DNA sequence: ATCTTCCCTATTTAAATTGCT
DNA sequence: AGCAATTTAAATAGGGAAGAT
């Protein structure tokens, strides 16, 4: 599958990883990301890596996506695009974290507040250390961490370029 | 084989390969590997070049030096010349330095023309960066690198010292570097020391650069000791920098398509040779140290 | 000659910015400047910390800041006040055996491209960092002895050449290598979008304490004046290997890249005023390089 | 330079040195080149001669003398190029060959029976402590001695009896012993705590009866029937025929053994436990893979069972047999004929002539050279090593950057890095800066050179860079550390390199007397050590002691005993030669060694005398040391000084003193320009580092280039205020000193840090000694005890300097050279001399030199340490920030002319200075504060 | 890589005649026709002159470049009466340097301070002759010599151009050929076309000294085209200016006394080399033209 | 062509043994 | 003890072919 690239240079003034954040926000605000254009990122170590890469099978051209980045074409670089007969896919990782499950035993099995913190109390508490990006979602108002981990790769794509089951 | 070089505007850097020269029925020959002679036109070529496999005798030196052909001895492919005489003005008339060596040494000596050849040479550097469009390299029309190239145009043009310069000159090298490292993926910091696919053979062009650069500057009998950007204690400064008008515009693409495609050394011999040879890099240098002497 | 350097010598500071207050306008209603509150979420949360163990229990009601665009506001504004003041060459702790030499040294630092560069800085955009980015419209407007400047465009990366900031940069270098002050008036209108979330200036928290403190005055997001004062001096491309202006240091040092750029390769700035008094040939960059730093001061003894 | 080389090789190797050698000389046929090139072309064709393969086969000859010989070539003894050497050629009564052969053999099929025990083979699979109960060479000790008592053990069948917990297993037999001390002393020597034991056995068996299961190898004992429960799983075919023929080759040739002395049996029984250990380390290094099961002796690094006893004890065998071979049968590599060594000495070193009347042909020689410093001694050695035909030494000095100097003048004359190697142990960080290509200094560690054949017997080809360096080299100039190691160790193997290194090559100790006691007592064993296989000692000291002198000839005699009784020839004597400036002295000394060197002594002491004063020495009658240097500082400025300016050296005893000195001076008020400087050995990495390079680029006074390392154009006094570093190895040039006195030879050598370089005679006074040492106000019961030989065994009835020194004296070596035992509680050179001849005496005690019946044991590396300190911890600075309780402070900043400063690097401190806090400071390092 | 012997300190000198020069075996070595292959030190070789029929082939000029050996060929302009081109290969992938083509330029450009030069070198004839004496000739002390070496200060001290100095060029050389000749009683006319052995050991020995002063000039990086003495009986360049230095005091003396000795043409070559090396001539030239050039 | 590596190819040296004087 | 005959074998030289530049 063809794919691009999108290497954020020149951001020391902000993090490398708020560059990276911003261009998967104004991938998914403007489109891009209907169904079938995927994300991978060559260099996560233990940081996220500062190319995005864009495997659509399609093909993604240069001008398009120029246009999309126009915010962040002080502090980009656009490759040509070059071909991949594999690509390194991966997906979205969520974690809960107490409040959350609570909320859904309120709305799933109709029991009380003290007998749902009653069967949750020694469970739960997972910790996702796996390497992230820092998302406004603006569907729901308020900004969080997504975690992004290794999967086998799927034929079809969500709007942010991970893979679907 | 046998091999035409275009240098300056009619005369021809012949370079001979896996060929014996010798004096057939009074005139200068050479009997090839398929075994079949092949004569040499003594009005169309001044420098002719012995590359490997090549055995020269000493009637047919001197009557190629008799006939004004200068003959040089070389690396296999031409642009990696070991051996040869210094240009006269006549090879056998006079023994006189010619116009463009003195010319040079003029300029150089002068602080002003100095100044002004170390502006006009990184104004071609830039030049040659346009002109040499390669297909696998970044695009020198493009806004980042035409950032750099107007930043560097800039920094020329404003200085008034060797050590500005050097510093402008560094940014703008190692800015197309981090431009080239931005297109191939990859963390690029420039050490001769690494031993990784970019480093060594971006090295290793560099050497071909120095020997392509060092044939320009021999072919014009320009002498290897007057750097203009480099210090007057660097060995050979006048090669690196003539060399450093196509290091970042020939040598520093072929280099990361050549590690990019992970290719042996040889065939990225075979590649640059085969660029000097298409795009008539030697008669590239070789005006552009006419235009910067003759001034 | 070895002219040692005083022990107590030091430089003011002669680029001044205030505390960049940070508003809510539109594009096309400039003038109705609503001040953008920070708001502050609590979050519960257990505490975990390596000293205490037995604390973990229980505890830890933290209470983070935040602060973003109000949902009818698309626009963020950023007003302070950059103040350049001259004789950057008087020291103000050191004294005049070694200060005065460095008068005579640095005469011939060409003050126009270091005040370029300065208001270069203000105008493109180098003064808002994280909010800067993701907005498709940048807009700067310089107020000087009443002259009003308008930029759009301008690369934030290259200093560039626009006869605005140039226009400006020429009583800021007459500032800079005379006597006297100027104060450029800078507000900065950038689109955002609606409701996006902007990016004051962080207090220092401790390891522990809570997650994030924006800088507050009277209730109002701002940023530091002394960020502020970062991003203006940020002009050195003239140290070896030089590929982005990081901000004039003594040492050439950025904390958050965990490298210094000038220590440790004879291009800081104490081995150029000593090479200065005792009088070796600088160049240009590197004697602007120094003025500069006299032009951000700080104590330089030893 | 004309040279001619020749090739006797076989092979292909024949053709790819003709490259090479093909390269760099023309070729006049039949395998022969022949032509002229200069010594950096021979440098360049050895480099690339060697480094092309084994096997090269190459004699080259400048003139007629050999230049170089690459291999194990025998070309020439008296013609060059033999005709076919085949074999056979000697084959005499070798017996003492046999005997280690014998002995090795025997031992070797025994070193390891006692990992047989169950506890070694649950050590092995690891259910139980790794550290045995009772060591496992004890245990096959003991069973070696049980079936010793039961059966006849020479000629009998084996079978391993039942043993039992024996806490000695040393009898009368001479020979069983000498087998028991080989079995059990194949790891570690047995220590005898008995100060009984220590006080009077001196005889081969009687001391070892005295050495039992608690010097070391009874570790805690609570399985020690496990430790004795035994398999007999060895009776196989090849051990039993090897142990059968090993046995009887014994018992064929022990009849000579009871023929030797104690001093054969002491040295012979040493080489077979350095032969022992050689091959055993040799067998444990390798893996061999094949195993026959049910027993096991060594782990490989994934902890398997590997290397079975059976197959192990006969590959420990036949390596150590092969060992003894190598290490008795070897022509070793020696360096090449330097050709800027061999012409005449003009001026100043014209009395390196001495070497044409010395022979060319002693088996033996003892060099003491009493020559004075600046004359060129260290190539004055050479040229006496040189004199007797190519080289092969070790020259070991004190210090690393002595070690740097004669390496720097071996490599300026004539000596490249094929014949010589630098051996400095530490890897110290102090780098030439400047220049790297206009440097021309700065010796480093390559080593080209030629690996010897000795590297095959070393456990795993012998080891990396360094014992490579150290083995290999025909040229040792190296660290004295490298080399008193040969004598012996307490844990290990570290005994072997520098063992065998001494035995093909010669000894060079420069500058013996600034030792210790125990590092010269050490010394000289190493001397008795390379004197017994018959290489020469070169000693080149001109403040010698005759107690020092005479104790290392008795060392060298012993030995030329050992070495003239083991090839069964009669002892003539060793050839002494006495030399120094004035002249040379070659006699064939059997006796009467103390009367000829006396006379030596006297004519030297003439040859000095008659010559100018240079060091005339006040002794201060201001009691207060601190205002004595006051007004010594005021006095020898205002009398010694070129136009205004003066340098003086404050030598004082420790770092607190020095701190004290300075810290007095630098609040001194005064009409003078006092700029103070600390010069003591407590110092980070770089700050002691640029002190010596500043010191000596400023005090170098045999040109005016110092006159633009200080500023000589205002009057003023430069003093350096310095510890004992200073009159050790420094080449320095004061114009006058002020010495708090600790010892005699710490006058001498302070009087030759003053008027060094120059040759003006002083008018009045350029020594004012003060009238105590600081530790008088400290401790009067001792207070020369401190960087001196008093102590509390030998202490002076008055400690005043003008009671125990001439209050007007010209220093010379003359009142160390003459030596005085009567008058020692009174004088301080007859209590130098006295301690001198009552520690370094011609007994065997257990700390002596003469040492025997102890060298069987661990007592002289216990009792009698090399480099013996303090505890010594290291506080290092890192980057800035010191480790340690340090904390940096401020020096006074009052008259410091110069002070570096310090990033990195260590300082040592004491344990006793680390209870309180060391206080490093820029200026001066360490004090009590 | 090592200090792979300075030129000064290398000692072989070789002219091959009638022969095949070749790689086998990584060994320089020339081929006759009767089978006889003998090898080159090229790592010591100081030059390889190729006479009528040698041939050479590129890798024999591989490694005698790498190991700073100057390939030159006697025919050509070979003739040595208008003495315009002897083909002289030098290896300049060896970057040189720079400093004494730097000082050597700066009184080059400078007329005055080129007639200065000239001056010293004139004056390095009869250093050369003081410093290099011969047991088998002419005397340096006698009333002859000594008046001629004189007459010769005199006159170029008081000299004013470069028509002056050729002048005393003809004095010294032609009457220093003729004293020598009438001590060694022969009838003597200077012609490198003569077939006496007086002028064809002279003509061996004048390509020996080429091959000693080209290998002096490139060692120190120093060309040819910048000669000090202009003339028109002077063509040839800067290598025949310091040959010149060694003709009387070495070249003319052991070609005479070889050919009054009757020496073979090997043995002359031979003393030649030895002479060469054991005065160490070479290291002197360098030495010289570093006092020549200096500031 | 040139030069290198390797495989024949057998031609060419060195050792080994042993009666014989 | 030197040698001779005579075997035995290790190695040296060379030519042809093929693969590199
Ligand atoms: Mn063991
Ligand atoms: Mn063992």
């Amino acid at each position: 599958y063809n794919t691009i690239s999108i290497t954020v240079v020149d951001a020391d003034d902000v993090g490398v990883n708020f560059v990276v954040s911003k261009v998967l926000s104004t991938l998914h605000n403007k489109g891009i990301f209907n169904g079938e254009v995927g994300v991978t990122f060559p260099r996560m170590d233990k940081n996220v890596g500062d190319i995005i890469t864009l495997f659509s099978k399609t093909g993604v051209d240069r001008k398009v996506l120029t246009s999309t980045l126009n915010t962040l074409t002080d502090f980009i670089h656009i490759g040509k695009p070059k071909e991949a007969d594999k690509v390194k896919t991966y997906r979205k990782v969520d974690t809960k974290s107490k409040g959350k499950l609570i909320r859904r035993c309120i709305k799933r099995k109709g029991v009380s507040a003290e007998t749902a913190e009653s069967l949750y109390g020694n469970y739960k508490g997972e910790k996702c250390k796996l390497p992230y990006i820092v998302v406004n979602s603006k569907s729901t108002g308020q900004r969080f961490s997504m975690f992004l981990e290794e999967c086998e790769n799927s034929e079809k794509f969500n709007s942010y370029g991970l893979c679907i089951v | 084989m046998q091999k035409q070089i275009l240098t300056s505007q009619k005369r021809n850097m012949y370079i001979l390969s896996r060929c014996k020269v010798l004096v057939k029925n009074g005139q200068v020959c050479h009997l090839h590997e398929d075994g079949n002679v092949y004569t040499v036109p003594y009005a169309n070529t001044v420098f002719i070049g012995l590359a490997e496999g090549t055995s020269i005798t000493n009637e047919a030196m001197s009557m190629l030096a008799a006939n004004g052909v200068i003959v040089f001895w070389t690396k296999g492919g031409g642009y990696d010349m070991f051996a040869a005489d210094i240009i006269c003005h006549l090879p056998q008339a006079d023994y006189r330095p010619t116009k463009y060596m003195q010319n040079w040494v003029r300029l150089w000596l002068d602080e002003e023309k100095k100044l002004s050849a170390a502006k006009e040479i990184l104004k071609m550097r830039v030049d040659s960066l346009s002109t040499h469009v390669h297909d696998f390299g970044v695009d020198v029309e493009n806004k980042r690198v035409s950032s750099i190239v107007n930043k560097f145009d800039k920094g020329v043009t404003q200085a008034t010292s060797f050590e500005s310069l050097l510093g402008h000159e560094g940014t703008f090298v190692k800015s197309l570097y981090k431009e080239y490292a931005l297109e191939y993926e990859i963390e690029f910091k420039r050490d001769h020391k690494s031993a990784d696919n970019y480093n060594k053979f971006l090295t290793l062009g560099n050497y071909y650069a120095y020997g392509i650069a060092r044939s320009s500057l021999w072919a014009l009998g320009i002498d290897n000791s007057f750097p203009l950007l480099h210090g007057s204690t660097r060995r050979g400064g006048l090669v690196f920098d003539v060399a450093d008008i196509i290091k970042t515009s020939i040598i520093l693409p072929l280099a990361f398509h050549a590690a990019d495609q992970g290719m042996s050394n040889t065939e990225f011999k075979r590649s640059c040779v085969a660029y000097f040879d298409k795009n008539d890099i030697l008669a590239y240098l070789i005006n552009n140290i006419k235009r910067l002497c003759m001034e | 000659t070895k002219l040692k350097a005083p022990a107590v010598l030091a430089y003011s500071r002669k680029i001044n910015p205030t505390n960049a207050l940070m508003f809510a306008v539109n594009w096309s209603d400039r003038d109705n400047t609503t001040a953008v509150m920070v708001g502050t979420k609590t979050v519960a949360g257990t505490q975990s910390v390596r000293g205490n163990p037995n604390d973990a229990d229980k505890g830890n009601i933290q209470t983070v800041n935040f602060a973003n665009l109000p949902h009818n506001k698309n626009t963020l504004l950023v007003k302070y006040n950059v103040k350049f003041v001259g004789d950057v060459f008087k020291a103000e702790l050191g004294g005049g055996e070694y200060s005065n030499t460095l008068q005579t040294a640095l005469e011939n630092t060409d003050f126009g491209t270091l005040a370029y560069r300065y208001v270069y800085n203000i105008a493109a955009g180098r003064t808002l960092w994280r909010n800067r980015v993701g907005a498709e419209s940048i807009e700067t407007v310089i107020t000087v002895n009443d002259q009003t400047f308008t930029f759009s465009d301008l690369l934030v990366n290259e200093f560039d050449e626009d006869v605005d900031v140039a226009e400006i940069a020429d009583m800021v270098a007459g500032v800079l290598s005379g006597e006297g002050f100027v104060t450029l008036k800078v507000e900065h209108y950038m689109l955002l979008g609606e409701g996006s979330e902007v990016f004051p200036s962080q207090e220092f928290v401790e390891n522990s304490k809570l997650s994030k403190q924006l800088f507050d005055l009277n209730g109002q997001a701002a940023m530091h004046d002394q960020k502020i004062g970062n991003a203006i001096r940020t002009i050195d491309t003239w140290y070896e290997d030089a590929t982005t202006p990081i901000a004039v240091e003594p040492y050439g040092s950025v904390v958050r890249n965990g490298v210094a750029y000038r220590a440790g390769n004879k291009t800081d700035l104490f081995t150029l005023m000593d090479g200065a008094v005792n009088g070796k040939s600088l160049t240009e960059e590197d004697q602007m390089f120094v003025t500069a730093n006299l032009i951000r001061g700080g104590v330089f003894g030893g | 330079m004309f040279i001619r080389i020749k090739c006797f090789s076989k092979q292909p190797i024949a053709k790819k040195v003709s490259r090479e050698v093909s390269a760099y000389l023309e070729y006049t046929g039949n395998n022969t080149w022949e032509g002229h090139i200069s010594g950096q072309g021979v440098s360049n064709l050895q480099t690339k001669l060697i480094n092309v393969g084994k096997g090269v086969k190459v004699v080259c000859n400048y003139q007629d003398k050999v230049l170089f010989a690459i291999g194990n070539v025998a070309m020439s003894d008296t013609g060059s190029v033999p005709k076919y050497t085949t074999k056979k050629v000697y084959k005499p009564d070798d017996s003492i060959f046999t005997l280690k052969q014998g002995l090795v053999g025997v031992a070797a099929l025994w070193h390891d029976l006692g990992k047989a025990n169950s506890y070694f083979q649950r050590k092995l699979r690891g259910e139980c402590n790794p550290s045995d109960p009772v060591r496992h060479e004890w245990v096959s000790g003991v069973i070696v001695s049980t079936f010793a008592k039961g059966n006849d053990w020479l000629s009998d069948d084996f079978i391993i009896p039942e043993v039992k917990h024996s806490d000695n297993v040393f009898g009368d037999d001479q020979v069983l012993n000498a087998v028991l001390w080989l079995i059990n002393t194949h790891h570690k020597k047995g220590l005898v705590e008995d100060p009984i034991y220590r006080a009077t056995k001196t005889m081969f068996t009687e001391t070892l009866q005295c050495v039992n299961v608690n010097g070391g190898w009874f570790n805690y004992g609570d399985n020690i029937d496990e430790c004795y429960k035994i398999d007999t799983s060895f009776i196989t075919d090849t051990y039993v025929k090897q142990l059968n023929r090993y046995r009887k080759k014994l018992l064929a040739t022990k009849h000579i053994w009871f023929t030797l002395g104690e001093d054969q049996k002491i040295a012979i029984l040493q080489e077979c436990r350095v032969a022992l250990m050689l091959g055993d380390s040799n067998f444990s290094s390798d893996l061999i893979g094949g195993d026959g099961s049910h027993l096991y002796a060594n782990l490989d690094e994934c902890g398997n069972l590997k290397q079975t006893l059976t197959q192990h004890l006969l590959g420990v065998t036949d390596c150590a047999l092969k060992a003894l071979f190598t290490i008795n049968h070897h022509k070793p590599v020696k360096a090449n004929f330097i050709p800027t060594i061999a012409e005449k000495g003009e001026g100043k070193f014209a009395w390196q002539n001495g070497v044409n009347m010395v022979d060319s042909s002693i088996d033996n020689m003892f060099c003491i050279n009493m020559a004075s410093t600046g004359k060129g001694k260290t190539l004055a050695n050479l040229k006496l090593l040189q004199h007797f035909g190519n080289v092969r030494c070790s020259f070991g000095l004190g210090m690393v950057s002595l070690t740097k100097q004669t390496a720097k003048q071996f490599l300026d004359m004539g000596v490249d890095y094929n014949s010589a190697a630098m051996v400095t142990g530490f890897s110290k960080s102090r780098f030439n800066l400047g220049s790297e290509s206009l440097d021309q200094d700065e010796v480093s560690v390559e080593y080209w050179g030629q690996t010897s054949s000795l590297s095959k017997v070393f456990p795993n080809n012998n080891a990396g860079f360094k014992n490579k360096k150290l083995l290999s080299a025909p040229i040792l100039v190296t660290t004295t550390d490298h080399l008193v190691k040969a004598s012996g160790v307490k844990k290990g193997n570290k005994q072997m390199l520098p063992y065998v290194r001494c035995m093909h090559s010669d000894l060079v100790l420069d500058e013996i007397d600034d030792y210790g006691i125990e590092d010269m007592v050490v010394l000289a064993r190493l001397v008795y050590l390379t004197a017994c296989y018959g290489n020469k000692v070169i000693i080149s000291s001109a403040t010698i002691t005759p107690a020092i002198s005479n104790i290392f000839y008795e060392a060298y005699s012993s030995g030329y005993k050992v070495f003239c009784a083991n090839k069964q020839t009669t002892y003539k004597g060793v050839n002494v030669v006495w030399w120094d400036e004035f002249g040379i002295k070659v006699e064939k000394v059997t006796d009467q060694f103390s009367n000829l060197n006396t006379r030596f002594v006297n004519k030297r002491i003439t040859n000095l005398l008659e010559s100018t004063p240079k060091h005339k020495a006040l002794v201060v009658d201001q009691d207060d040391n601190m205002e004595a240097v006051k007004q010594s500082i005021t006095t020898l400025h205002n009398a010694h000084n070129s136009g205004g300016v003066s340098f003086g050296l404050i030598r004082t005893t420790t770092i607190k003193d020095c701190v004290a000195v300075t810290q007095e001076l630098q609040n001194w008020e005064t009409d003078l320009s006092i700029k103070i400087l600390c010069y003591h050995s407590r110092f980070v990495g770089d700050t002691k580092a640029q002190m010596e390079e500043y010191l000596s680029k400023v005090l170098n006074r045999k040109g005016d280039e110092y006159k633009k390392f200080v500023d000589t154009t205002t009057p003023t006094a430069y003093i350096v205020v310095a510890t004992p570093v200073v009159e050790v190895g420094r080449d320095f040039d004061f114009d006058w000193a002020i010495i708090e006195p600790s010892s005699e030879r710490s006058i001498v050598q302070c009087a030759g840090r003053v008027l060094r370089h120059r040759s003006s005679t002083p008018t009045t006074h350029n020594i004012h000694i003060l009238k105590y040492p600081f530790k008088f106000y400290r401790n009067s019961n001792i207070c020369y005890d401190v960087a001196g030989y008093e102590s509390k065994g030998y202490k002076l009835k008055s400690k005043n300097m003008l009671d125990i020194y001439k209050k007007e004296s010209i220093v010379n070596s003359v009142n160390r050279l003459q030596g005085d035992a009567a008058f020692y509680t009174k004088s301080l050179t007859a209590l130098e001399h006295k301690v001198l001849l009552d520690k370094l005496t011609t007994d065997i005690a257990d700390t002596n030199v003469f040492v025997g019946g102890w060298q069987l044991t661990a007592n002289p590396h216990e009792y009698c340490k090399w480099r013996r300190g303090t505890k010594n911890e290291d506080l290092v600075l890192t980057d800035g920030k010191w480790s340690g309780n340090v904390t940096t402070t401020k020096p006074i900043q009052s008259k410091i002319w110069r002070k570096w400063q310090g990033e990195n690097g260590s300082i040592t401190v004491p344990e006793y200075l680390l209870d309180k806090t060391i206080c490093y400071n820029d200026f001066y390092g360490g004090y009590e504060n």
